[PDB]
């Protein structure tokens, strides 16, 4: 009459915000990962007693200038680079420079090897020796590979300050868990403003 | 509505030059980033050059640096791309594509499936 | 062939767009400033509505 | 003489003015704004609220010699002053005055380890691991000051005031307030060394920064002080040995309160955004 | 080649296009110059639901217009009760990426979709107390939109593959699907009978689809940008849109034009959600700078701006009996204002 539907109605509140609290400890423990190259393919792991989620998307067009800002709030960007490398520049760039994709970080990992062709400044360049490998592949390979990791860090060394972070690497479940450590611990030291 | 009808193109020498203008209609043309984009044939669509809403940042694709400029002219509302020293390898369907949104710095606009702000296309062969 | 396709649908579709007929702007303009003020007698957001029947006080 | 240490009895006083005034309207902007309620915030109000209680304490001493110099010394009246120091209230005021000092090393102290447990462990729930950080702050420094007071009232309660030349007994408030000290070094040279590992990757210009906001947050001018500021460990021909640590735990409390609201740039975003909600009206 | 029908397809759209200029005989500005204005409109928000982690993407009110749902990034579904500033319910959701949420008229069921391209209806009126799943509407490629119930039964979804649907939900297949946009759809508005809606999509155009025939109507390409936002007058006779090109456009489906654009210079950022208010006299328009500014829909000058919120403005609903505005936004707070 006038506590029979009202406080039982804070009752059913709240036992749903002690579910609440049960589903806040869940979801700031979880990583969520963004992988691009039904319609989302999550994919959970764990690395060292932290979980992590990675949503691949699956049956998406290839327009994404309206789903990509669904994935403003993952922890980190898993940008997979296998013509089709200058396709990755530009899509690199788009994430870097969004709006909304502004303070989410970019991890970034490459894979082929065996141009000169897309890339005519690359025949007037050689490898920085400050930066080596170690088992020793190839001297030509690793000028090439090194290559376009600074073609993809010259987008994330233009203007993009510290609030979002490129991780390159060449290739694995480890170097996320490492990345993913480092944009955390970064934010943290922001938010103290100590970086 | 946005209506982009880009000219010039045809037949030319391989190492002859090309100037591919592009009349945008239905918005303000000081507000975007142009693009051109370009398709092969029995290729996808690759990205060709760009030009920022002022004209100050100006990028093109490694194939095409060098022989290829872009410009703009807010005035009249027309992207061109001059295009000298050609080659066997640039002939493609040349579009006139624009960033969908003003203001922005990020673009996505070589799809197969249908980009809505870009133009029919001018035929470039060699 | 969707090339030629897709652009016979997209030339039916400015047929049956074409084969309407259109009221003119004064006329419809005046249709939309007649339901707004035969109806701001019971808008909320827009008269001040008295604090003891606003429910969200 | 007098000169000189008048003049630092006087930044004692005024430097606890200026730090528990700045201290309540660093206590009033981070309350007020709904949207600066972090969990890292109430962990900045509760070491503002603690900074505060600590500046009573020195309020209170100033006024009481004030109160001697004006009023006790021609009016020639003593009883009051007699009763008090051997009742009751003394022994209480006193308990009270060291919390107040005691709960202010331990909330500079759960600021340090709940940094570190961002930049380290960042597996844990922030709904119970706050309420931890309520009760070592607040609740462990009663565990070593009220068998302070204990023993106090059973020995050595001849003056609640004074103290002998006995220092086993004062391992109970020295002792466990030289532990905090002691760890917030320790978490001091590792978020720095974390913070250089983030500029492997001008950090001297850079640095100079970060380690001089560190430094009031986890009170590491009391370490500082203490090993470069010796000067043959005693009182020797010397200004500014004495000056600088009473001057830099004095403006402590202003330094927490700048540092860590005012020029917080997402304290600042909360004036530029409720000022055009006013400029609108 | 095509062109033996590509300019044939431009030269309809010639004449269509001075059929409108035939038909504009004078404008809304100069229609409505001696109406006298609004004024300014005030209104303070009287409640902030408090329950949500991450970005909500949509909410719709109740037609008791006294609860509503919203939905979360975090993969929730909280019912509100505004009055009493309650959670009524909170359902989880098997994905956490949805983007649009919807309430029955009847009040039974709340739809929700996202990008598992997967509409799911849930039975609020169960005999068990738990809300669970009545059905799931998968035959959508790519990521849903919008979804707006007709009734209990019937819902209508757009989606990311640039085509919307028409739901038979006790039987799950789709009755109905409506083409003809290039690019995805992004937002859809029923009309009052429910016997028309539009649906914005990212070509810039506005479509006006029969739901029982399955066709479209009319066409309307105003606009610059991609359209986020679309809702129909009270009369049912007009409809406003939103885009990324920081104008909305008040459109018109008898006249077959745009009526009026809603712009400012001090304006650059797009909107994500319009609403009209009871009447129809103030259009609220949900913004990207993180406010809501309020239009007066005939006079077309900004009557009140709505600033409270912290985030990115993406939703925004006007009550069915015009007492409320309930904007949620990216930080996971919804306002309702008066
Ligand atoms: C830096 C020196 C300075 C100071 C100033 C700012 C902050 C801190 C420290 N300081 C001042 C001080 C004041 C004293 C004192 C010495 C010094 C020296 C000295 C000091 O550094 N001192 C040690 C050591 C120390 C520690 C604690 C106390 C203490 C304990 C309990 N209560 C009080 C009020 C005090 C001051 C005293 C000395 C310490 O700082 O720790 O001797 C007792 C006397 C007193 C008088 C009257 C009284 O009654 C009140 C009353 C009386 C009649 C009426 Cl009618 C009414 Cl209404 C009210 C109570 C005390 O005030």
């Amino acid at each position: 009459d006038q506590r029979n539907e009202e406080k039982a109605q804070r009752e059913a509140n709240k036992k749903i915000e002690k579910q609440l609290q049960k589903d806040k400890q869940v979801y700031r423990a979880t990583h969520r990962l963004l992988l691009l190259g039904s319609g989302i393919f999550e994919t959970k792991f764990q690395v060292d007693k932290v979980n992590f989620h990675m949503f691949d998307v699956g049956a998406q067009r290839d327009e994404r200038r309206k789903w990509i800002q669904c994935f403003n709030d993952v922890t980190a960007i898993i940008f997979v680079v296998a013509n089709r490398l200058q396709a990755a520049l530009k899509l690199f760039d788009s994430i870097w420079n969004n709006k909304w994709l502004r303070d989410t970080s970019v991890i970034l990992f490459l894979n082929k090897q065996d141009i000169e062709d897309y890339f005519p400044e690359f025949a007037r360049y050689t490898t920085p020796e400050d930066a080596t490998p170690e088992p020793g592949e190839d001297p030509r390979v690793t000028r090439a590979k090194y290559f376009i990791r600074d073609e993809f860090l010259r987008i994330s060394t233009a203007s993009g300050d510290g609030r979002h972070y490129c991780y390159p690497h060449f290739t694995n479940i480890r170097r996320v868990f490492n990345d993913c450590r480092d944009i955390i611990q970064r934010m943290h030291l922001r938010q103290y403003e100590l970086l | 509505q946005v209506q982009l009808q880009e000219s010039g193109g045809g037949l030319v020498q391989p190492g002859g030059s090309l100037r591919l203008s592009c009349a945008a209609s239905g918005f303000t043309f000081s507000n975007y980033k142009m693009n051109w984009v370009r398709q092969a044939p029995g290729k996808g669509l690759e990205w060709v050059s760009d030009i920022s809403q002022s004209g100050a940042s100006i990028s093109y694709t490694g194939s095409v640096k060098g022989r290829f400029t872009i410009s703009r002219d807010n005035a009249k509302n027309t992207l061109y791309l001059q295009m000298n020293s050609l080659k066997p390898e640039d002939t493609a369907v040349y579009y006139c594509a624009r960033c969908p949104a003003p203001f922005t710095r990020d673009c996505f606009d070589v799809t197969s499936t249908t980009y809505a702000y870009r133009g029919q296309g001018t035929q470039v062969t060699v | 062939t969707a090339s030629i396709a897709q652009a016979r649908k997209l030339v039916e579709q400015l047929k049956m767009e074409a084969n309407i007929d259109r009221i003119k702007v004064s006329k419809a303009a005046a249709d939309l400033m007649a339901y707004c003020e035969a109806h701001a007698k019971e808008d909320p957001l827009l008269t001040p509505v008295p604090a003891s029947e606003n429910p969200f006080r | 003489p007098e000169e000189q240490l008048l003049f630092l009895y006087i930044i004692y006083t005024v430097g606890y003015a200026l730090s528990f005034s700045a201290l309540v309207i660093a206590s009033a902007i981070l309350l007020g704004f709904r949207h600066l309620h972090c969990t890292r915030n109430y962990i900045h109000l509760n070491l503002f609220a603690s900074f505060i209680l600590r500046a009573l304490s020195v309020f209170i001493k100033d006024a009481a010699l004030k109160w001697m110099y004006s009023t006790a010394a021609q009016q020639h009246q003593w009883d009051g002053l007699l009763s008090y120091q051997d009742s009751l209230s003394c022994r209480l005021v006193f308990l009270l005055m060291q919390y107040c000092v005691a709960a202010n090393y331990y909330w500079l102290l759960v600021e340090g380890v709940y940094l570190y447990t961002l930049l380290a462990f960042s597996v844990f729930s922030e709904q119970w691991i706050f309420r931890l950080y309520v009760s070592i702050g607040w609740g462990v420094p009663l565990l070593f000051v009220v068998p302070w007071g204990i023993v106090k009232y059973l020995y050595e309660d001849e003056g609640c005031w004074t103290r002998n030349s006995n220092m086993n007994y004062w391992l109970i408030i020295r002792l466990p307030i030289l532990f905090a000290i002691g760890v917030n070094f320790l978490i001091f040279v590792r978020v720095i060394c974390i913070v250089v590992s983030k500029l492997k990757a001008d950090i001297k210009c850079r640095l100079a920064k970060s380690t001089l906001t560190l430094i009031p947050l986890l009170g590491t001018h009391e370490v500082i002080f203490a090993f470069v500021m010796d000067e043959h460990a005693r009182g020797t021909l010397r200004f500014i040995k004495l000056f600088t640590e009473l001057s830099f735990t004095s403006f402590q409390g202003l330094m927490v309160a700048i540092l860590y609201c005012f020029v917080n740039n997402e304290v600042q975003l909360e004036f530029r955004k409720s000022w055009e909600r006013w400029r609108l009206e | 080649e095509l062109d033996q029908l590509r300019q044939e397809a431009e030269q309809l759209k010639n004449q269509i296009r001075d059929a409108r200029k035939a038909c504009a005989d004078a404008t809304l500005s100069q229609i409505t110059n001696n109406i006298d204005p609004v004024g300014r409109i005030q209104m303070r928000t009287r409640r902030t639901l408090r329950g949500h982690l991450a970005k909500i993407y949509a909410m719709h009110w109740g037609t008791d217009s006294r609860l509503l749902v919203s939905a979360s990034q975090d993969g929730k579904l909280i019912i509100w009760d505004s009055y009493t500033t309650n959670k009524v319910h909170a359902i989880p959701l098997r994905s956490s990426w949805v983007m649009t949420c919807a309430y029955a008229p009847s009040g039974n069921y709340v739809a929700c979709g996202g990008l598992d391209n997967i509409c799911s209806i849930y039975n609020l009126k169960t005999r068990e107390g738990n809300v669970r799943v009545s059905r799931e509407l998968a035959g959508h490629t790519g990521y849903l939109s919008c979804c707006r119930f007709l009734d209990d039964n019937q819902i209508v979804t757009s989606s990311g593959d640039t085509t919307c649907a028409l739901w038979d939900i006790e039987t799950g297949q789709q009755t109905t699907t409506f083409t003809g946009h290039t690019g995805d759809v992004m937002s859809l508005s029923l009309a009052p009978d429910t016997r028309l809606f539009v649906s914005g999509a990212c070509d810039a155009s506005a479509k006006l689809w029969d739901v029982r025939e399955g066709m479209c109507r009319q066409t309307f390409t105003g606009h610059e940008s991609d359209i986020n936002a679309i809702c129909f007058f009270p009369n049912g006779n007009a409809f406003a849109t939103g885009s990324d090109d920081a104008t909305c456009r008040l459109f018109d489906l008898r006249a077959d034009q745009e009526l009026m654009t809603y712009s400012h210079d001090n304006i650059i950022c797009g909107i994500t959600s319009v609403s009209f208010s009871k009447s129809g006299r103030l259009l609220l328009a949900g913004y990207d700078d993180f406010n809501c500014n309020v239009w007066d829909a005939l006079k077309a000058d900004r009557a009140g701006v709505l600033a409270g919120h912290d985030n990115r403005v993406s939703c925004l609903g006007v009550t069915d009996d015009g007492m409320a505005v309930a904007t949620g936004s990216w930080d996971s707070f919804l306002k309702i204002w008066n």
